[PDB]
């Protein structure tokens, strides 16, 4: 094999690599080069706690930087039979720091022969933000329904948690929470809770440039859980006028090779 | 700093034929030292990925995913269906979060069962997607997306198919210093692959 | 800070930078289990007394010394639900799995080196 | 401080045979936040010659207000009107006045030569003309030009024959580019106003873009 | 650094609304509690401004000034909204070139030949007309709602815009770090320009 | 703003028994999009010279329209026409009075007059070297060794334009900025004549 | 973000305020900024909003181990200690001005204070917050001796509304609660409840 | 800086190269032979950082002869290159920034010649003729201008002559004399040096 | 960079230079004579920053010929060089962060002849052999070793030529060819180039 | 704290037909101020080598001492004189261990073995480089001319005393670091013996 190694090689994430990228970081900088992106998704997200379930919504945009890169992606995942997420900004790490949760949820519930509680989703979702400090931004909003009552809550990318009974995170939220703020009422019922997120997603997808396409709910009523995707079509692209299709011969060709399979 | 050398890979989806393209140069900046470099790698049989960046660390990544390919192929037994790759490539680009590697990968291929096409994509990091129509990564990726969304069209045989990731990539790549002089097109049909070789600008 | 009081073996390694930390979450990633040992071990020596983690050390080290060699993957089904890691899947056995290690050392070499002889 | 900011925009312009024509989407958008959706950006100044100015909107309306009184001035001293010849070296001679504090635009020109001829100029920020034939260019741009470069003048494609541009298959083509343009881009959308102008005057449009 | 919270304002059949907040902060501090931010500049257009509050108080001198000289000249003709908006724009972009920009933020609202006018003046330059706008702050939040009526009904009648911008402060009052629970409003009907305030919101915190 | 215009390009003139000969490449790029295939870059400035172009482009096109200027004057008052080396000279301290606010250019200055041919070059920087071989802008290089080697002062017409030619292609394949079309530009005592237009695809194809 | 506590003769008082914000922009209304440890020693926050969580979470785990563990209802002086010895032995990240408040079957009524540095002291008012340097002339002036609960709780809601109304960082409901001999009650001033000045 | 390059052919991989060494204002030595050699067969070019192209070429050639020495057998140039690359990247990434560039040769006994450009961040090309340093760029386009596809033996020589000979007058550096080594199916030959007077 | 030197004699102030032109990677010309010329017996050598040095000799020398054309007679040595030093002075510190070096010369008819030395900074000394640029370092040595108080035309050359050899041989640049002109009591006469096959 | 010793000095080793020759200067600066006049810096390590001195002063010191301690440990245990290569190659090694923290030294380990002479070279860059003729420290020039000048390689024993005199006399005159004492080494089959010491007065006295 080797010559050269001592010690059994040791998981986790590497780091064999930032000596050299600072450097070439700084070589590049000066001499206006490309830069690397990441899908900052920056897309809003709401909850309503009504009088029987919860229900969640966001919008399925996603961007990297100035230019549309997707025109339909989840932002809603799964972690139990009676608990779902939403992620918030640099979507690579939301996917996986909900996917273990989940994972590790489904574990406990395995060992336990009962549903799982919010709270401990909360503790290690917390735990796990807090133990990496920074570097990793992921807004979530966790909401579900257990043996208790109805629960939200508001993770932020640092280890801050809250329970609000409604809650709007991500690039563009202030429009919808603010319709949230001037329509909301204690004690609603399921059909104008419905609405109510609906027309505050419309306002929050229309007033902004880091939202768009189509919308979804994920009603989780006591003994109902729903996800309906897509829920409302706001916007539906216009058609083609002219065609512009080639016809063969139309490219040219230098060499040809055809090998055949099985 | 996807610029330091140069690339550009598309796929299309058709009517059971799926479509991969690239790009052929390596250069340091403004120089240029060879004209045949290949950034598209077999892996499996009706299966192919489309690694485009930062060359120094295609190379790795692409011995480090064959490697655990094999791995995977002998000790399950049976082949890979295309949407392993997809978490398979996920996992190996957040193995390296914080210390970022450089590539957008590209994959595409079909089910050795069910024989349904599929077309995925990949961002720096690591983070699943998949689009019906197409996709595309690549240094010049502003450039593209124009061209393809007009030109594409659903169901589509395999000559419409290869006309049109040939008017989608000749026409489009050239508008560009640095990704160009030679074009390879890959079109994967049912029953056998096939390779072409167009012709460019030479600039 | 040690002068020299085989290169080809261990080589291509500049005294520069190891004395230089990397992207800051190096000391909290290289050392994890155990910082959180020594900070359990540390809670208990300070709340329930000096017999704890005596006897819990004392125990991880009988248990540690019957796994394979070192130049074999260790399975480690036990020491873990000692530890209570028992169901704590996290970011230290999908990524980057010892299992398949990308690189391996010389069998003797490796076991030589676990016994702390060289 | 920073004496400098962004609003977007998008210029197309296709010089034909007989007809020039300018469009343009409309919207201010500025950080994340849109200010106005009808915000139009084709203005006229003469009978035969249109305008399109995009970039930063500070300095867009300061261009706009500048040029029509030089004009002004020109055509009391020479009792004459200006033709599209000499604005393209004024404009430049204005943009190239502030080498040191550069003007945050990018302009473009159409109309009408001496003879019914279709001329459309292009420029950059520091200023320097160039005459071109489908030349578009703005905030969205790099998207709008390869689509054009493969439909108006035949670029990589062989066995086929060259036709000149009908008045017809302009509108349609414009319409279509920019609506397979406006879903992939951020800044673009809302309403679209095309300024059409031949040889008789100058004659709008107006038609939906991905309605937000 | 006194600064201002939002000068917000919708248009309307047959005139226009304009409402800010009587606060002024020093940086987070609340020095004072009953500056005025509203402006009667002649007997058809009235004023608005954010940001700072000496720049406001140097524009509301100079601009009174001019009007008070055109008026006193006497010529039947006075000054459209039109060419106010026009003379701030141009004050503004001339300031921004010389490097010593005012930082302010300003709405020029009036009914003048039997139609309503609306601007925007923002320091860096920017200038247009809308049927509604904000300022400061409240460009994320007062917006919308206003922006979503409007679409869903384009022409309105007073009731309907007093409650609509009463519903805004309380939202702003609610969700904003920088407010006051009096505010100050003007309409600028063709009778004339009637300043009223100050007023109160009626906030209901059962939620907690 | 963003970057001007012309990152680089690619340009070259040598003198010979039978004039000066100058070619040139059209790709005004603007960092990493190419903005045009079709730009001129052999400026005329009256039916004695052949003004160059490199660096940027607006800075460039400026300063010989000044120096056009400048030389029609002065034909115009002295009846005499003016040689190369007094333009060169004139643009050499139009040139050198800005230093160091960033500009940036690289000309060319060549034509016949009393004393036979002449080819002074001049720049930013503020020397004026002469020469018999040039070749300026980021494709100067991978252009250089070809055409000094190919170089013999006793050629003839066709062979210097094959050089010429050669000497560009060869140098537009290998580096990343220059390409587009080629132009050729013969000066004699009637002035200059434009000798052809090439596209790189054709000159490929038949040097292949 | 102002917090202060009040000792009188058997049993201490607490309040705060629920504006828990981002920068300019608020990020939650209505919030609990008043943390039940154990049963009877309340602790307050200051701060950031995830470091005094993490230090919080700890505490309780160790407390309520010791507690268990002899038997016995907790001292007040041994939470301020686990606090103090948690809090300077990490002082270079973890900004977290803390006060902590409670009632023991010894010696009942304690206020203690544990500022950012990890210092630790006791005195018979305590105040802080971001917002809590308005008001010291006034508890200054108006805090004399000898008062019971009904008095305390009526200088502790005008004491706070005064500082709730000359900040931005401050406004919105009032979260009086005051631990006694016999158990914890709790109450919330909201509306025209609060005192104008 | 220096000077590498390297021509392909039909049964050679003829390179040549800059006996020079290098310090602040002054040239320590006039022939410095940076032609390492792997086996029989292989060839090691490398220009860089000082000392750690002598360290690192030193250690990649008390590398291979323990291949040869422990299986019987030799290496194959595709096999030195894709492994030179590895150790490159791995011990560049790892706690060293080296500057090296290398330029391998070698020819096996199945594809004819073999000639590998790698730069300083380990890329592995295959191109016919490639070039380092500074020369590059003032000699490239000179041997792509007459560079037939098959080049005979006694033709090589001539191109790489009239190669140097205008670098050599058109350089601002004083490289005063090259040395050439080219490889055939008999081990390493060697031709006399080129030395400009 | 570049290379001035000047050695003093009798009855002759013999100074060479270096015919070569300059830019990033490329010499652009390789006969550029520096020696620009005030009147009959005065000689100007200057090496500095580009653009500058050509323009700063321009204007000085379009002034010494002003004199002369006025009062019918010719300036000093002495006068020349206390008046180059003086514009000099007051233009760079004016507004231009200049770099220029100087090389005076020159032979009157009452005190043999005249070298002077000038930094960039416009100081003023009568050294009787200076040196510029970078081969200063590596020849002065082997200029004051040889040079004997009383040195024949003959020997001189001599002398120069080794000078040259040795800086030739031992540096990093490649200069290719120098010129030489020495001064007497008949003009300026001149001598075959020296260059280096 | 302060600049520790030695900003520069100067030194020279050439070899001939007769062995190998090594000379030195003696002054240890700390900047602006003169601290010694009489350091030795030929540094003796075995009655067959000889180290040498330069950059810092304390670096070299130590590092020459684990030198002689390595050598002497491979004496004792090999029974066998170590050639010169293999010191120079390990003083290399340990040289290069440390880079980039501040080491700045620069050896010439010269002598004599089975091999004849061998005057490698090694500094704190890492190159191993070899030679006939050298020179370091910061009055290696202004005696590299001189010594480069006068080298014949069939020189007798009292014409290249004269030479290495005559050299650094030469450098240390037009310098500003170096002078003080002028030491030099001579190199056979039985170790190194030692010349002769001069002041650099009398041979200043004696060159006039």
């Amino acid at each position: 094999a080797a010559v050269s190694v001592y010690a059994p090689p040791v998981g986790g994430f590497s780091f064999d690599n930032c000596r050299r990228n600072a450097v070439l970081e700084a070589d590049f900088a000066k001499r206006g080069y490309k830069l690397p992106k990441v899908r900052k998704t920056g897309t809003t997200i709401a909850g309503v706690v009504y009088k029987d379930g919860i229900v969640l919504g966001a919008d399925t945009r996603a961007t990297e930087g100035m230019v549309v890169a997707d025109k339909n992606c989840s932002k809603i995942h799964f972690i139990s039979p009676n608990i779902y997420c939403c992620g918030a900004g640099t979507a690579a790490d939301t996917d996986m720091t909900t996917q273990l949760i989940s994972s590790n949820l489904e574990l406990h519930s395995l060992s336990t022969g009962r549903l799982p509680r919010v709270v401990t989703a909360n503790r290690m979702l917390k735990q796990m933000l807090f133990r990496y400090q920074g570097y990793i931004g992921a807004a979530l909003v966790l909401g579900g329904v257990d043996v208790t009552g109805p629960h939200l809550y508001s993770i932020y990318p640092h280890g801050s948690t809250d329970k609000l009974p409604y809650v709007t995170m991500g690039s563009g939220s202030l429009a919808a929470m603010a319709v949230f703020e001037d329509k909301f009422r204690p004690d609603m019922e399921e059909e104008e809770a419905k609405n109510l997120v609906s027309e505050a997603i419309a306002a929050g997808i229309f007033n902004d440039l880091g939202s768009g396409s189509n919308i979804d709910l994920c009603v989780i009523s006591k003994n109902k859980l729903d996800f309906l995707r897509p829920y409302t079509v706001p916007n539906k692209k216009g058609t083609r006028l002219g065609r512009y299709r080639c016809e063969k011969g139309t490219t040219a060709v230098l060499t040809e090779k055809i090998t055949p399979l099985e | 700093i996807m610029s330091y050398n140069g690339g550009a890979v598309m796929a299309m989806k058709g009517k059971n034929c799926v479509a991969i393209a690239a790009d052929r140069r390596f250069g340091i900046q403004a120089q240029m030292v060879t004209t045949d470099f290949q950034k598209i790698f077999p892996m499996g049989d009706r299966l192919y990925i489309g690694l485009a960046g930062l060359a120094t660390d295609v190379q790795t990544v692409a011995q480090r995913l064959k490697f655990r390919l094999n791995l995977y192929e002998l000790k399950e037994g049976r082949q890979i269906k295309p949407y392993t790759l997809m978490s398979m490539v996920a996992n190996l680009l957040y193995e390296k979060r914080f210390g970022p590697y450089y590539t957008e990968p590209v994959i595409a291929g079909l089910d050795p069962k069910t024989f349904k096409p599929f077309i995925c994509s990949l961002d720096l990091i690591g983070c699943p997607m998949v689009t019906d129509d197409f996709v595309v990564s690549g240094t010049c990726a502003e450039q593209m997306y124009g061209m393809c969304e007009s030109l594409w069209e659903p169901n589509m045989d395999p000559d419409h198919l290869f006309e049109t990731i040939s008017q989608a990539m000749l026409n489009a790549v050239d508008r560009d210093a640095v990704s160009g002089m030679g074009v390879i097109v890959h079109i994967i049909e049912k029953d056998k692959i096939t390779t072409r070789t167009l012709k460019a600008r030479m600039d | 800070s040690p002068v020299t009081e085989d290169l080809l073996r261990k080589g291509f390694s500049c005294v520069k930078n190891e004395l230089l930390p990397s992207h800051p979450l190096e000391l909290s990633e290289k050392n994890f289990q155990l910082n959180q040992d020594k900070m359990n071990f540390s809670t208990l020596r300070n709340i329930q007394g000096l017999f704890a983690p005596l006897k819990l050390q004392m125990e991880f080290k009988a248990v540690q010394q019957v796994q394979r060699l070192p130049f074999l993957s260790s399975s480690n089904l036990s020491l873990d639900v000692l530890r209570g890691n028992d169901e704590t899947i996290g970011f230290e056995d999908i990524l980057n799995d010892p299992s398949q290690s990308e690189v391996m050392g010389e069998p003797h070499l490796m076991v030589e080196y676990k016994l702390g002889l060289l | 401080f920073s004496p400098y900011v962004f609003n977007g925009g998008t210029i197309l312009a296709i010089a034909g045979e007989d007809f020039a024509i300018v469009a343009s989407d409309t919207r201010l958008s500025e950080g994340f936040s849109i200010h106005t959706r009808d915000s139009p950006k084709c203005y006229k100044l003469t009978d035969k010659t249109v305008i399109g100015c995009s970039g930063f909107h500070g300095d867009c309306l300061t261009l706009t207000k500048i040029i029509e009184a030089r004009l002004k001035m020109y055509k009391h001293s020479n009792n004459k009107a200006m033709t599209t010849g000499a604005i393209a070296a004024m404009l430049s001679t204005i943009l190239y006045s502030r080498r040191f504090f550069p003007y945050y635009v990018y302009n473009i020109i159409g109309g009408l030569d001496e003879e019914g001829k279709g001329a459309v100029y292009s420029f950059d920020p520091v200023g320097s003309y160039q005459r071109d034939s489908f030349k578009a260019g703005g905030s969205a741009s790099a998207m709008l030009q390869p689509l054009l470069d493969n439909q108006v003048g035949f670029k990589n494609m062989q066995n086929v024959e060259h036709v000149p541009l009908s008045l017809d298959r302009a509108m349609r083509l414009v319409k279509d580019v920019f609506i397979s343009a406006a879903e992939r881009d951020v800044y673009t959308g809302d309403a679209l106003r095309i300024c059409i102008v031949t040889k008789e005057g100058i004659r709008e449009e107006t038609v939906s873009l991905r309605k937000d | 650094m006194v600064t201002g919270t939002s000068v917000l304002g919708v248009k309307f059949e047959g005139g226009v609304v304009i409402a800010a907040d009587m606060l002024g902060s020093y940086g987070s501090l609340a020095r004072f509690r009953n500056i005025s931010r509203i402006m009667r500049v002649n007997n058809s257009t009235m004023l608005g401004a954010s940001g700072d509050y000496a720049d406001f108080q140097y524009l509301k001198q100079v601009l009174g000034q001019m009007v008070i000289d055109e008026e006193l000249l006497g010529d039947g003709h006075s000054y459209s909204p039109r060419a106010i908006h026009s003379w701030l724009t141009r004050a503004m972009y001339s300031r921004r070139s010389k490097m010593n920009p005012l930082w302010n933020t300003m709405v020029i609202g009036g009914y003048a030949d039997g139609e309503s006018f609306l601007g925007y003046v923002d320091m860096l330059g920017v200038a247009y007309e809308a049927p509604s706008l904000a300022t400061g702050y409240g460009a994320y939040l007062a917006q919308p709602l206003l922006r979503e009526v409007l679409e869903k009904q384009p022409v309105l009648s007073q009731t309907e815009a007093r409650d609509l911008v009463e519903r805004c402060m309380r939202v702003l009052y609610y969700r904003d770090a920088r407010s006051y629970n009096r505010f100050q409003t003007a309409t600028v009907t063709e009778k004339g320009v009637e300043i009223e305030g100050p007023l109160s919101t009626e906030t209901n915190w059962d939620i907690a | 703003p963003g970057i001007e215009m012309l990152h680089g390009t690619t340009t070259l003139a040598f003198k010979f028994r039978h004039g000066v000969i100058v070619a040139a490449d059209s790709r005004a790029t603007a960092g990493a999009y190419i903005a045009s295939q079709t730009v001129k870059k052999v400026i005329e400035i009256n039916p004695y010279l052949l003004g160059t172009m490199a660096g940027g482009a607006a800075d460039c096109s400026f300063w010989e329209r000044l120096l056009a200027r400048q030389c029609r004057i002065y034909e115009l008052r002295n009846k005499e026409r003016i040689s190369v080396a007094a333009a060169s000279k004139l643009l050499a301290n139009m040139v050198y009075q800005y230093k160091g606010m960033g500009l940036s250019m690289g000309t060319m200055i060549c034509g016949w007059d009393k004393r036979g041919p002449g080819l002074y070059y001049v720049d930013s920087e503020g020397n004026r070297i002469s020469g018999a071989t040039f070749s300026v802008g980021s494709g100067s290089v991978y252009a250089y060794g070809v055409m000094d080697r190919g170089y013999s002062y006793d050629l003839e017409v066709e062979q210097a334009y094959d050089l010429a030619r050669r000497a560009i292609y060869q140098a537009t394949y290998r580096d990343a900025y220059s390409g587009g079309a080629v132009n050729l530009y013969h000066v004699r005592e009637d002035g200059w004549i434009r000798v052809s237009s090439d596209n790189v695809a054709d000159l490929h194809e038949k040097y292949s | 973000t102002t917090i202060m506590a009040v000792q009188f003769d058997g049993g201490v008082v607490l309040g705060a305020d629920s504006r828990t914000t981002t920068g300019s922009y608020i990020a939650n209304r209505v919030t609990d900024k008043l943390t039940p440890i154990h049963d009877r020693i309340f602790c307050c926050r200051s701060g950031s909003a995830a470091d005094t969580q993490a230090v919080a979470d700890a505490v309780t785990y160790q407390l309520g181990f010791h507690s268990i563990e002899l038997n016995e209802p907790p001292l007040v002086h041994t939470a301020a200690s686990l606090f103090k010895e948690m809090c300077y032995r990490y002082r270079e990240d973890l900004m977290a001005g803390i006060i902590i408040a409670g009632w023991d079957p010894q010696e009942g009524g304690q206020g203690y204070s544990v500022p950012m540095g990890g210092m630790m002291v006791r005195q018979s008012f305590a105040i802080g917050g971001s917002g809590s340097s308005y008001i010291y002339g006034y508890v200054d002036a108006t805090y004399r001796e000898g008062m019971t609960k009904e008095e305390c709780l009526q200088f502790t809601a005008n004491a706070l509304a005064l500082a709730m109304e000359r900040d931005g960082s401050s406004g919105g409901v009032i979260r009086l609660a005051a631990i006694a001999e016999s158990g914890v009650e709790r109450q919330v001033l909201l509306g025209d409840q609060i005192p104008k000045f | 800086m220096e000077y590498l390059i390297g021509i392909q052919g039909p049964d050679y991989v003829l390179v040549a190269s800059d006996r020079v060494a290098a310090s602040n204002i002054v040239q320590m030595k006039d022939d410095h032979d940076k032609m390492f050699k792997m086996s029989e067969k292989i060839l090691l070019l490398c220009v860089g950082e000082a000392g750690d192209t002598v360290q690192f070429a030193e250690y990649i050639q008390k590398n291979v002869q323990l291949y040869k020495m422990r299986n019987g057998y030799e290496l194959s140039p595709t096999a030195a290159a894709n492994f030179t690359r590895r150790n490159l990247a791995d011990c560049l990434r790892s706690r060293t920034p080296y500057h090296v560039n290398l330029l391998l040769a070698g020819y096996d006994e199945h594809e004819g010649p073999a000639l590998y450009y790698m730069d300083y961040l380990a890329a592995l090309a295959k191109a016919p003729f490639a070039a380092h340093g500074y020369g590059a760029f003032l000699t490239l386009s000179i041997l792509d201008r007459y560079y037939t596809p098959t080049i005979s033996r006694e033709r090589a020589v001539e191109l790489l002559r009239k190669c140097l000979e205008e670098l050599q007058k058109r350089f601002i550096l004083n490289l005063p004399t090259f040395s050439v080594r080219i490889i055939d199916k008999n081990g390493i030959h060697d031709l006399d040096n080129i030395s400009f007077p």
